[PDB]
RNA sequence: AGCAGAGUGGCGCAGCGGAAGCGUGCUGGGCCCAUAACCCAGAGGUCGAUGGAUCGAAACCAUCCUCUGCUACCA
């Protein structure tokens, strides 16, 4: 079925196909960036430089990015070209063919119990929930999948309009199982050249600080990489919030092995 | 050559097959060691001694003697250094000719 | 734990894991391993057990019998004598020097902690052979005595080559104690008459009288690997001094200075250093817990020192006292000294080179090899047998003992002189 | 041992959320009187193990092992 808000491209939009024929014209090619619907590709605008091969350039079963050029939307012929590609589009183009596969293959669960025997049932399923997820959050970058991924990160998002069955197992199964596991690079970076020998406990005191006004059984991860560095991944949240937590730990540590011998690394 | 013309002005040919003189009396067999131009060109007798091989009318654009590979000297009567090719053989020839255990097995094809 | 200390020094290609392991039993081992480009060029260390079935020989651990594996060209086979426990005659420690001339600087400064030493000879080169009348001298300087020539490479050399080759080093040696020191023929590729080498270590080299009641110092010189393994960081409870002591019984938990100090921040002259203080933790020796630490020995001091002092080799000769040890920090320092008339360590077959060395220069960069300590310095005052020499890093001085004075003959420095602190 | 890569389906390099990806090679065909250049065509097959979501996993994501690259120590 669609994997698009729209059902009918626009014109000059950035969008994906699949080959499933080459003619003499140019190409004839379904969409998998809409519906199954038929766009036609023509010979001339498709390079602006030579071409000795043909089947090294377009050939059958490749996903190739492409721009609307015209189309007539009573008939229903969408006039293609792939003239005006940048590499930054395709990228772009990637990314959301690749996120309606998945967005749709969430959408599929819900249509695996319900009455399926016709094809425009994914359709129905569509309409109605995709549009009020994305629509609102389309203006921003942003498709269907944030919607989503808001609601298994705090379930209101998916509660504040028709909450569906069994679906809602499945969603935070495969939220939490792909968009994971997740994800500390909180590393923290400290020197220390001790002329002390009551450092090996003064170290004690100061790693167990990491952060201050959390729970003396706190479960934080140690490493030690090499004799001066001290190395501590603190509470992993998101790094958005462990930010005051990598930040002002590293003066304790630093600090507190001054105060027993010497000049260290600030 | 890959086909061509004006090739067939001129004997085809080709070796009906076919047999088998020697060594004779100063007129022995040699390996190619190298391949050099002009004409001429070099070849390290099966004996041990060295010299250098000399083409022989007919043999000259008739017959083509890659690098490598068996074929039949004449000596020079007089001459050590530069010496006079004969009459080449088949690689198949050769290796029958090793086989029956008439020239040194020293060499490979 | 270690009753004296045995040093295993010798010149290039002969050899030293075979015959350190036929004698010890403790592979010699350090950093890059990787082996040894030839024969081990760094300060090995290794401790043994010897004891006696009431025979001459020292048993293995299945003390029946003992099958070599030298070579399998042939099977070497000993009987050390049959099992009913064996009696624990002593604990015994070595000090295996470097064999390569360049590092001459470290291998006197290994050898300056030893009780007794074995001069590994090898009779693929030269008869007279540099380094063997290099070690030897320098031997005789310390306060030493206790030697065991051992001629440790002559399996594929012909009676007559290695006949000739001990008569020319014991008559170039003829002013250099060697006598009274026996000169045992070895087998390194078949590891015979290793058995009478006991008898002989035993009898040679007994353990020297050793001032318990005297205040503890510990000469180190060897470093520590500690720490960075886990669970628990970072850096470490901390660093561990391979050292010998010379003097006294050293405690555990006693506190222990390391005098040549460290530089004080900001100086605009060469004084002033701090000593470091650091408490025992523990007073390690073999593979066997203690609480004390015996002089005559070579004892792994774990001390709370923190990783960087001990994260490379940086402990290199270095003396510890207990604590608030009486010792100068000298960091201008009054040499008495004498020189050789012919450069020792360099003589090749050709006269080539190896004569008379010219007169020291004022401003001229030496390494006074003062203790186990090895500074370099520069020559301020120049007189024959008054100069003054001002040190880059300060040196504590124990007593004022010998030096061994080198000079920078070309690529490195080689022996030229020794002498005693005024 | 910290970090990185990989654990062939011809080779070599290993590409990404669709079951050989890229470059190359070998073998055959085409073009040409012929060669080169140029154009096409190939090939038994969980891609180290133990698991989860999945329609499916070298490849979507984990837990383990091994080999190497850089850094580097316990031994």
């Amino acid at each position: 079925c669609r994997f698009y808000q729209h059902k009918f491209p626009e014109v000059e939009d950035v969008v994906m196909v699949n080959v499933r024929s080459i003619a003499e014209m140019g190409a004839y090619v379904s969409l998998l960036e809409y519906n199954n619907i038929e766009g036609m590709i023509l010979l001339s605008e498709l390079s602006r430089r030579r071409i000795r091969s043909i089947n090294k350039l377009i050939r059958i079963g490749r996903n190739e990015c492409v721009v609307v050029i015209r189309v007539d939307k009573e008939k229903g012929y969408i006039d293609l070209s792939k003239r005006r590609v940048s590499p930054e589009e395709a990228i772009k183009c990637e990314d959301k063919f690749t996120k309606s596969k998945t967005v749709y293959s969430i959408l599929r669960h819900v249509a695996e119990v319900l009455e399926y025997t016709k094809d425009e049932q994914l359709e129905s399923l569509f309409q109605r929930t995709a549009w009020v997820f994305d629509d609102k959050y389309k203006r921003p970058g942003y498709g269907a999948y944030d919607a989503f991924k808001h609601a298994v990160s705090d379930p209101s998002i998916l509660d504040s309009l028709d909450l569906n069955e069994d679906e809602r197992e499945v969603l935070i199964n495969n939220i939490n199982r792909r968009l994971t596991p997740q994800a500390v690079k909180i590393r923290a970076d400290i020197e220390v050249a001790c002329y002390g020998y009551e450092g090996i406990d003064a170290v004690k005191e100061a790693l167990r600080a990491g952060l201050n006004c959390s729970t003396e059984t706190m479960p934080i991860k140690i490493n030690l990489i090499a004799p001066p560095r001290y190395v501590m991944t603190t509470t992993t949240l998101e790094r958005t919030e462990g930010l005051s937590v990598l930040n002002q730990a590293m003066a304790v540590i630093k600090e507190k092995i001054e105060e027993k011998r010497g000049v260290f690394n600030v | 050559k890959g086909g061509k013309n004006r090739r067939r002005g001129k004997n085809e040919n080709e070796s009906e097959k076919r047999e088998l003189v020697f060594k004779e009396d100063g007129q022995e067999y040699a390996q190619v060691i190298k391949m050099l131009g002009n004409g001429r060109l070099e070849a390290m007798c099966f004996d041990g001694v060295k010299r250098l091989c000399h083409i022989r009318g007919k043999l000259r654009k008739k017959v083509w003697i890659n690098t490598s590979d068996i074929i039949l000297v004449g000596l020079r009567d007089y001459q050590d250094n530069k010496a006079d090719v004969i009459l080449k053989y088949n690689a198949d020839e050769a290796r029958s000719l090793k086989a029956y255990g008439e020239l040194p097995e020293h060499a490979k094809i | 734990q270690a009753t004296i200390n045995i040093g295993t020094i010798g010149h290039v290609a002969h050899g030293k894991s075979t015959v350190v392991k036929a004698i010890s039993g403790v592979h010699t081992v350090r950093f890059k391993n990787e082996l040894e480009r030839n024969i081990t060029i760094k300060l090995g260390y290794a401790n043994a057990k010897i004891y006696k079935l009431d025979d001459p020989s020292c048993p293995r651990p299945e003390c029946y019998r003992s099958c070599g594996s030298s070579t399998p060209d042939e099977f070497p086979t000993d009987i050390p004598g049959t099992k009913g426990n064996f009696k624990l005659v002593r604990h015994v420690s070595f000090v295996d020097c470097p064999g390569h001339d360049i590092l001459m600087a470290t291998m006197l400064n290994g050898a300056a902690v030893m009780d007794a030493a074995l001069l590994l000879i090898a009779g693929n080169e030269s008869c007279p052979q540099p380094q063997t009348s290099e070690h030897l001298a320098a031997i005789e300087i310390m306060k030493l005595k206790h030697i065991l020539i051992l001629q440790n490479k002559i399996d594929l050399v012909k009676e007559s080559q290695a006949k000739e080759q001990y008569e020319q080093i014991l008559a170039f040696v003829q002013g250099t104690v060697a006598e009274g020191a026996p000169i045992i023929p070895i087998s390194a590729q078949l590891k015979y008459n290793i058995e009478v080498v006991c008898e002989y270590i035993v009898k040679k080299i007994p353990v020297p009288p050793r001032d318990f009641t005297s205040e503890p110092r510990l000469i180190v010189i060897r470093s520590f690997d500690v720490n960075k393994p886990g669970c628990e960081v970072d850096d470490l409870k901390g660093g561990v001094a391979g050292g010998s002591i010379l003097k006294g019984v050293l405690k555990v938990g006693q506190e222990i200075e390391v005098r040549p100090g460290i530089v004080s921040k900001d100086s605009e002259g060469k004084l002033m250093c701090k000593p470091i203080f650091s408490k025992i933790v523990s007073l390690f020796a073999e593979h066997n817990d203690l609480q004390y630490a015996a002089p005559g020995g070579l004892i792994g001091v774990g001390t709370k020192i923190d990783p960087t002092l001990c994260r490379a080799d940086r402990m290199v000769g270095q003396v510890l006292g207990a604590v608030g040890a009486l010792p100068e920090i000298f960091t201008e320092l009054e040499i008495s000294y004498f020189l050789l008339r012919r450069l020792l360590g360099v003589r090749t077959e050709g006269d080539k080179k190896a004569a008379k060395v010219q007169k020291l220069s004022k401003n001229e960069v030496l390494m006074v090899n003062i203790g186990s300590l090895s500074t370099g310095g520069r020559v301020s005052a120049v007189k024959a047998d008054l100069g003054k020499i001002v040190l880059t890093n300060p040196v504590c001085t124990e007593v004022g003992e010998k030096i061994a004075l080198s000079r920078r003959v070309e690529k490195h420095w080689r022996l030229i002189g020794w002498g005693q602190i005024r």
